[PDB]
């Protein structure tokens, strides 16, 4: 794929509808822990252990401790230069009647914190709950989400499980439900929301320029978004610290940290 | 579709 910042800028200068797909590489530059990489662990588990229907079916207290810890550390995390360039770009182009939309696999909301308004969070949010009984989704920023989680979630190896009785985990406050809440996060093996996928499809079908920033392009169906864009002939530009299995299918590959390359690209 |  092409390495020419010059040529990308010529496309960028003319684009009227830009889609930006963002993955964990954008969050990682803010020091947000993914618990995904080699050695990237919570106590004795990684996300593939605890971010699953299985985990929550076996030990919902431990899954909540993990998500409580992740919610809490977000208080010490801020958007990076990549989030900021993306947010500033949407604002500058919006004034010009040009559309920028972010499709993110990230659940940390840092795109929002940076000011992005046109956002599609396809994997949900650390700061949303869903009731396992009635299905209602709510925003929730409370630290701690419930009193039984106060001071829990510590990540050090050997930390004892809080073993909170499920009645003392976060509970649906909808009149008459009181069911058990889970994080409104898409876990491995779960389907994405068809309503959200419909919105994603609308942006993919109408955009004229597409950026894929900080994703390995192995998580599906997100790994297929940029290919159906290039099919129309639309330029796809990949911003990653390393090549991915999808690199050779893109018009541009700009190697390096997103927070280093994105400000130049979106300038 | 499902998350990989
Ligand atoms: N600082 C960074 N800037 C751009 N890309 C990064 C950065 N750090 C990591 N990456 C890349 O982001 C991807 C992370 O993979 P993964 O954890 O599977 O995230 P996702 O599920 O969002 O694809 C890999 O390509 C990784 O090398
Ligand atoms: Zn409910």
């Amino acid at each position: 794929p092409s390495s020419s910042m010059a040529d990308f800028r010529k496309f960028f200068a003319k684009a009227k509808h830009i889609v930006i797909i963002s993955g964990a590489g954008v969050s990682a530059e803010s020091g947000v822990p993914t618990f995904r990489g080699a050695g990237g662990y919570w106590r004795k588990w990684q996300a593939q252990d605890l971010a699953t229907p299985l985990a929550f079916a076996h030990n919902p207290s431990r899954v909540w401790e993990f998500y409580h810890y992740r919610r809490e550390v977000m208080g010490s995390k801020e958007p990076n230069a990549g989030h900021r360039a993306i947010a500033e770009c949407e604002t500058r182009l919006g004034k010009q009647g040009r559309r920028v939309v972010v499709i993110t696999l990230n659940i940390d909301e840092l795109h929002r914190k940076a000011g992005t308004k046109n956002l599609l969070e396809i994997h949900g949010s650390l700061f949303k709950t869903r009731c396992t009984s009635c299905g209602v989704v709510a925003e929730n920023y409370k630290s701690p989400i419930c009193p039984a989680l106060s001071g829990k979630g510590a990540p050090e190896p050997g930390t004892q499980d809080a073993s909170i009785p499920v009645e003392k985990l976060p509970r649906c406050e909808e009149a008459g439900c009181g069911g058990l809440l889970r994080p409104h996060v898409v876990w491995f093996g779960e389907n994405l929301d068809p309503a959200i996928l419909e919105e994603v499809d609308r942006e993919l079908a109408h955009c004229d320029l597409c950026l894929v920033v900080g994703t390995s392009s192995v998580v599906y169906p997100a790994a297929m978004f940029a290919p159906q864009v290039a099919a129309r002939g639309v330029p796809v530009a990949e911003f990653n610290t390393e090549t991915t299995p999808a690199t050779n299918r893109f018009r541009f590959h700009f190697q390096g940290p997103c927070g280093t390359t994105l400000p130049e690209a979106l300038a | 579709f499902s998350k990989q």
